[PDB]
């Protein structure tokens, strides 16, 4: 679900490329196997946050795209 | 101990073996050579990660946010970008700019071009010690002033300005403050979360990173804006287009991270070698110190030797690698600003210290200067005059 | 044979082991790290020599004189420099500029900025094959036209323009001709002693040199002039200020020298692999060739696959590193200029070959494309439509 | 003297940094121990051509500075 994320990244009002930058930094200060709730309203994140998990090899858990704010739960 | 002895760290520094080694991992087919702007494959994505790791490394040195760091090809570009970018963006608030008559050429030549474009630029004379009179700075500020550029540490004489206070004067009036921190970055502490600087320039090759890379701080909060000078796709959040040079970028960020670490230790060591040097030569008869001993960079020492023909001074210290600051016949424009005459300015040497500088080298230096200024004066029609 | 298979040499290339090795000799304390602008000691002088050896290496590839080569931070900068530099210098002869609607962003974004500054820019549509209609180019030229920028080889579709003839049309009318040769340098022959080009841009990282360096040709005879865009001391004969990045510069010049040597052999080999590739896929039903097979770069092949949803095309060829040329949702602006609709443009792949590309890789590619376009079409509501 | 130079570099009308560039290139296409008559009218060459011989380790043979054109005979 979207209930027990250990980390919460608010990225509201941020626009590409800023979201991927913020997310990039967070995963570094994160331990391998941790949760991260991303709150964004940048539409480009529908392509770019899955792209991150795909090309940087992370676990895209649960998604939200059908209404703002979008939510993206991710695990290292 | 080899010769020449490099004492020109302020011209440029050598690249750290640690820095150069990182820069190797981002070059050839088997490294991360991909273009960080290609996002349809893995090559690009991991390259972009390298960039981001370095962009942060840089940010952390100067208390900025990575989203405030803009990649450039060097401090020269940062100064052009910052100044013409800010001046053009804010031109509706007024066309007046203020800077100091001893700033690096990137700032001075940039302002002179803006004067062609219709901007008015006040060039403030420094005091004899190099510091700007803040009340003279205040008397220059107007309704229609939009920008002030005054550098943190001067590269010829080493003198440090009160960028904090200048920043306060700027903010209180809505004036953009640009700071050239090429010489100060990784030498004096810098924390933009506290400082009221809006734009700040820096490079890599003055801190043991590679030539041909540098960055520009642009304040996120309160928001400062600039017009891009480099067009073609709108990279770096629309402010500097062009392929990002990953290896260059990696080498710079590593250099900035080492700098955060080793800074304190290193600048206390240099500050001591600087004082070792001036003491072993301050006793010579006609030698003057240009700048400030207390409140000057720990690694720069600019001294004047009076009653010696300067042309031959350098030919006399061929065992040293330094500079007089002269321009392909005529003499440091900074020393002439300080007020010294052309002959004295011509026979001044700037000693700049760094990572590889020892006590052995300093002492050898001390000796060489006594024996050299001694021989020149022996054969100087100018000294015999002074000896009356 | 590893995966992905890099087919994006046009995005950027990997640095030659020979190039990178030279670039090592100009970095650390024991190399030639000195600033080529310091002339009071040996460090600077020998560095300047390295620069000069590379500046010549570059010159000899393109039939220029070393005094005609200006160092920049990349092809993007060369295009800004060339275009804004020439436009500003000659603005008294008129304010009209002409370019092609398929030029790289550095040229397009630069022209758009000049349109803000008061310049008038005509963007010519290409024909379906990508070539410009020379008579449409002629109908655009006016009394007050001062500059034309049309690239040698296009980086998306590979199409080659008749820069010789365009150069003749320009000269006969006193119009400055700028050529973006980033893609063509070291691929097609270039001899400025014969060609009537006045300004020509090129970079290093598209020819197995490092990112973050490039140059600009500026014709000595008859004399062409430009306003500098980068101020601060007046280096590169007043046209591009800033410390020269020696290692970067060395790596570029070495890359240009290898290019002179290996060019002929290499472009006949690539031109063959290109033809191997298009033949193993030209038999597929709904595939179109964008550009020219005869008169196009030997190393670029841009093909369109019809009746396949393009979003998934790339996800289908994850075994390949290529690009569609789309921009962080929407589709190659070049293919849209050629005339294709957004859906077809979206499902086009640009295959770009290079030094490390084999027959094994090409054949594997051929196979993958058949099986991939086959599977997508199986599951395509669009194909079933076409199959009626 | 200035009579039997094997190489003649005319650099008249050239201005710094052009002279040092031309001279630089000539010495490369030269065999170690060869003569080179430089004809310049760039005053900066009074400093820069001796500077070349000094920092690039060549033989400054005979000079001329007291009238234009300046002449500089050099040997590798
Ligand atoms: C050296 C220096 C510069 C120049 O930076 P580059 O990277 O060489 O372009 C600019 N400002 C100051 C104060 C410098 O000392
Ligand atoms: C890649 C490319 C450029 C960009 O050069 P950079 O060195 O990345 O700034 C410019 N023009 C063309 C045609 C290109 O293909």
């Amino acid at each position: 679900l979207f209930s027990s994320p250990d980390h919460t990244l608010d990225a509201l009002g941020l626009r590409c490329p800023e979201p991927v930058m913020m997310v990039r930094k967070t995963v570094r200060n994160m331990q391998p196997g941790e949760t991260l709730l991303i709150i964004a309203d940048d539409p480009a994140t529908t392509r770019d946050i899955p792209g991150f998990c795909t090309f940087m090899e992370h676990e895209l858990v649960a998604k939200e795209t059908d209404g703002l704010p979008y939510r993206y739960l991710i695990r290292k | 101990m080899k010769l020449p002895i490099y004492l020109d760290y302020s011209a440029t520094t050598p690249v750290d073996p640690r820095v150069a080694e990182k820069m190797m991992q981002f070059m050839t087919m088997d490294g991360t050579f991909g273009n960080p702007a290609s996002r349809s494959h893995r090559f690009g994505w991991q390259a972009e990660e390298a960039v981001d790791i370095a962009r942060n490394q840089i940010a952390d040195l100067v208390g900025a946010d990575p989203r405030e760091i803009v990649f450039t090809s060097g401090a020269t570009e940062s100064d052009n970008l910052a100044i013409k970018g800010a001046a053009n963006f804010y031109q509706k608030k007024g066309k007046h700019i203020i800077t100091s008559k001893t700033e690096h050429k990137a700032v001075l030549d940039t302002c002179r071009q803006l004067e062609r474009e219709g901007f008015e630029v006040t060039y403030l004379a420094p005091q004899r010690n190099g510091i700007i009179d803040l009340k003279e700075l205040e008397a220059a500020m107007r309704d229609d002033t939009i920008l002030v550029s005054i550098m943190h540490v001067n590269n010829e004489i080493g003198v440090v300005q009160d960028i904090a206070a200048i920043g306060e004067m700027c903010r209180a009036r809505g004036i953009i403050y640009h700071v050239d921190a090429t010489q100060s970055v990784g030498k004096l502490p810098i924390d933009l979360s506290q400082l009221k600087v809006d734009l700040m320039s820096f490079s890599g090759h003055k801190i043991y990173g590679p030539k041909g890379i540098g960055a520009l701080y642009v304040r996120r909060k309160p928001r400062v804006r600039i017009e891009a000078q480099m067009h073609g796709g709108g990279h770096e959040r629309g402010m500097r287009s062009g392929t990002l040079p990953v290896h260059q970028i990696v080498g710079m960020g590593e250099a900035y991270r080492i700098a955060k670490e080793e800074m304190a230790t290193e600048m206390e060591r240099l500050r001591g070698l600087r004082n070792r040097l001036w003491n072993g030569i301050k006793d010579i008869e006609e030698v003057y110190l240009n700048g400030d001993l207390e409140h000057g960079a720990p690694n720069i020492l600019n001294v004047s030797f009076n009653y010696v023909e300067g042309e031959s001074l350098i030919m006399a210290l061929k065992d040293l690698a330094v500079s007089s600051g002269s321009a392909c016949l005529e003499p440091s424009y900074v020393l002439r600003a300080l007020g010294l005459n052309d002959e004295l300015a011509h026979s001044s040497i700037r000693f700049s210290l760094g990572r590889f500088t020892t006590e052995e080298e300093i002492d050898y230096t001390i000796e060489l200067v006594r024996k050299s200024i001694g021989r020149l004066r022996d054969l100087s029609p100018l000294w015999e005059m002074y000896k009356q």
